[PDB]
RNA sequence: GAGACCGAUAGCGCACAAGUAGAGUGAUCGAAAGAUGAAAAGCACUUUGAAAAGAGGGUUAAAUAGCACGUGAAAUUGUUGA
RNA sequence: UGAGCCCGGGUCGAACGGCCUCUAGUGCAGAUCUUGGUGGUAGUAGCAAAUACUUCAAUGAGAACUUGAAGGACCGAAGUG
RNA sequence: CGAGAUUCCCACUGUCCCUAUCUACUAUCUAGCGAAACCACAGCCAAGGGAACGGGCUUGGCAAAAUCAGCGGGGAAAGAA
RNA sequence: CGAAAGGGUCCUGUAAGCAGUAGAGUAGCCUUGUUGUUACGAUCUGCUGAGGGUAAGCCCUCCUUCGCCUAGAUUUC
């Protein structure tokens, strides 16, 4: 194997953390880094290539694509940062007002026998005229920070998960100064932020998540064979992976209602398959649509964030004509796009007499 | 709400035995009737008929039926100085199809 | 109660192996009680100990 | 009848239902094992326990002598204290 | 100085010691020593194959391997007779 | 089915591998039961420690309770014409 | 939340039974049959892409049906 991901330990956390953001500059505007997701399954596409020197220029190939379902993220907080000579240090983190029922589950681990007491006194802060500490504390993060990151959590109870704990993560913001991060943010306070507003079509993003495990499993499977350098036995699997560069081909709005239609294929259809995504459900919000494979299971959740460096090739700086998408059963051999299809092909049935 | 209180149930004991020996399937189905009745009628007390017994092993040791209906009664215990007040008694009942039939009270009038 | 004894002496007087005996599951305290084999042949007249017939053997 | 002998891993193999138990086809080979208390006075009765036993109570100078019995070391162990 | 000697406290119950000579089966860490007892290893290795057991009831303080009935299997007259 | 028309494969070997059958050993935890081998005391490394000698020494790297599983390293070896 | 059910999606490949003179064949009635009858009957066809299975690591549920539920034990500056 390689000795660059060993300490081939299990990933220390499910969530997946994102470990460096792109360096910021104040000429750029102010924008979100990162975003999140929760993979629902891969399908097939075939899109008009336009590599220009590619033997499939001009032409239609056939590729495969995973779907992300992403419910629009809610922004409850804002973390500043100061720098020292240990490293970066969380001076302040100053909240939001009205916390969800799924960010405080969150915060708890028995949520169901507990009196839900998290962040009233917070509340209670600000309502009872400690504005005045809270705008201290946010003035402290503007005098004080050099980066800013915004609290946000992602939205369980739209996503078709039998989960109810949603997911926090802090999402750096970059371009502009720290009181132009900080007006954005409080701001940004109690709003939901869609996918197509942090990312966009045609663009490469890197993919955070924790790969499948497999248990104790034998060097045979574990490196790949016939002291640290010496293949071991041992856990094989759930690890923590950051893959690079995988081209956003689309995004669909969940309430397009023709999320699947494309310029070529005039079938008012949505992304879920005929029978739903297996072992996942149906995709009825914005979902991402990206090139390739991408670590982790279904329904994992998953982190999405900007490239680090800017681009240095002609594939990040395509656009993607799409001709179809692929709505057929995940179940089995499905040969339907819709199930208006599927009866059109064979006809009316008994059941269909005897219900009629 | 009524501590005496006679339901008929129906089980999949086909998603109950999914993968299990084949040589234990059998024994595997009169446990998960009795782990059935317990989740269904919160007594740990369950008695079996033993033509429900008859019903199980109909088919071999490997022939478990996927679906099998059943009648299960929650009754009082009375003993002298019980472990446990109620107790549920599990039987097979006579029925064209196990399927297709929802979960209905009978009726002991 | 044990009724090994009881099985044995009942396939003794009715002229059959162990396993062609039958013992009436309602009345093992009676028959518990019988431990002679005349009380035995009183309980096969009064019906509780029984011969079983034999095995079907179609040969059609 | 005696001893400047030995004193239960000693002295005969055997201080004891020892040439016994046991082993070997057989010729043969062949152990381990003593001590309540002056006197059984060897715990009546009550209670818990299915019972074995336990706890009260009692005998005795003593149960820190209960027939796993004089005194009761070390190795090893449990509990408590530091 | 030392091998050792003496006292106190606790346990115990029947004999023992100092001094001068005499006498010897008289002083132990070893001998893969002898006999006996006791540890770590350790609640570890391990407790096989003969396909197979299940429901109710009974006795009992206690029931997988105790019984009665009902099923499901087996020896297959060169037998598990 | 038709004088029906056309296409492909037939080997030997004292060789190797794989599939198939049979034989044998193959097994984690729980309840109960339950040994033996072996045991001076120990067990982290690198350099140095004249006698091809290090495990305890010098001086350095370091070094944090109690455990589970896997196991491929160490705790084994010469004697010299 | 759990158990059933319904719908969807997948897998197999057309259930049991009945009927049609379609039916290769097997036999009786009476006399010649130029169209004689009466019974049985492989196989065929129709009812029948029906019948069965479907989450056990598939999908959905407007009051689809039934049931459950603010527990009981320990520990914490």
């Amino acid at each position: 194997g390689s000795l660059a991901f060993l300490p081939r330990k299990r990933a220390a956390r499910h969530r997946g953390r994102v470990k460096s953001f792109p360096k910021d500059d104040p000429k750029k505007p102010v924008h979100l880094t990162a975003a999140m997701g929760y993979k629902a399954g891969m399908t097939t596409i075939v899109r008009d290539l336009d590599r220009p020197g590619a033997k499939a220029h001009k032409k239609e190939v056939v590729e495969a694509v995973t779907i992300i379902d992403c419910p629009p993220m809610v922004v409850v907080g804002l973390v500043g940062y100061i720098e020292t000579p240990r490293g970066l240090r969380s001076l302040t983190t100053v909240w939001a007002e009205h916390l969800s029922d799924e960010v405080k589950r969150r915060f708890y681990k028995n949520w169901y026998k507990s009196k839900k007491k998290a962040f009233t006194k917070y509340a209670k802060k600000y309502a009872e005229n400690n504005g005045a500490s809270i705008t201290r504390e946010l003035e402290r993060i503007k005098k004080y920070c050099t980066v800013v990151r915004v609290l946000a959590h992602t939205q369980i109870r739209k996503t078709p998960l039998k989960q109810k704990k949603a997911h926090l993560m802090e999402i750096q913001i970059n371009g502009g100064s720290v009181a132009d991060k900080v007006e954005f943010g409080r701001s940004l306070f109690e709003k939901p932020v869609t996918i197509d507003t942090i990312f966009e079509k045609d663009e490469m993003i890197d993919v955070i998540a924790v790969t499948k495990g497999h248990g104790f499993v034998g060097v045979t499977a574990r490196w790949g064979t016939k002291q640290w350098t010496v293949a071991r036995a041992g856990q094989m699997g759930y690890h923590h992976r950051t893959s690079v560069n995988h081209k956003i081909y689309r995004i669909g709005k969940g309430d397009d209602e023709a999320n699947a239609s494309t310029e070529t294929d005039l079938t008012k259809k949505k992304i879920t398959p005929m029978g739903g995504f297996v072992r996942y459900g149906e995709v009825n919000n914005d979902y991402v649509m990206i090139k390739g494979s991408v670590p982790g299971v279904k329904k994992r959740i998953m982190t999405l964030r900007k490239s680090l460096f800017t681009h240095t090739s002609r594939k990040a700086l395509e656009k993607v004509e799409l001709k179809w998408i692929d709505t057929s059963s995940e179940f089995g051999h499905g040969a339907f796009q819709t199930a208006a299809e599927k009866k059109q092909f064979m006809g009316t049935l008994k059941k269909d007499l005897q219900t009629s | 709400i009524a501590d005496v209180v006679a339901r008929e149930y129906t089980i999949h004991l086909h998603k109950r035995l999914h993968g299990v020996t084949f040589k234990k399937r059998a024994p595997r189905a009169i446990k998960e009737i009795k782990k059935f009745a317990q989740k269904a009628m919160g007594t740990s007390d369950v008695r079996l008929d033993p033509q429900l017994n008859k019903k199980v092993w109909e088919q071999g040791i490997k022939g478990v039926p996927f679906r099998i209906r059943v009648r299960i009664s929650r009754r009082r215990n009375d003993e002298e100085g019980a472990k446990e007040k109620l107790y549920s008694y599990v039987q097979a009942v006579n029925v064209k199809n196990p399927k297709g039939l929802l979960t209905s009270v009978v009726e002991e009038e | 109660v044990n009724l090994r004894t009881q099985k044995r002496l009942a396939a003794s007087v009715l002229g059959c192996g162990e396993g062609k005996v039958w013992l009436d599951p309602n009345e093992v305290s009676e028959i518990s009680n019988a431990n002679s084999r005349q009380s035995i042949r009183k309980l096969v007249a009064d019906g509780l100990i029984i011969k079983k017939p034999v095995t079907m053997h179609s040969r059609s």
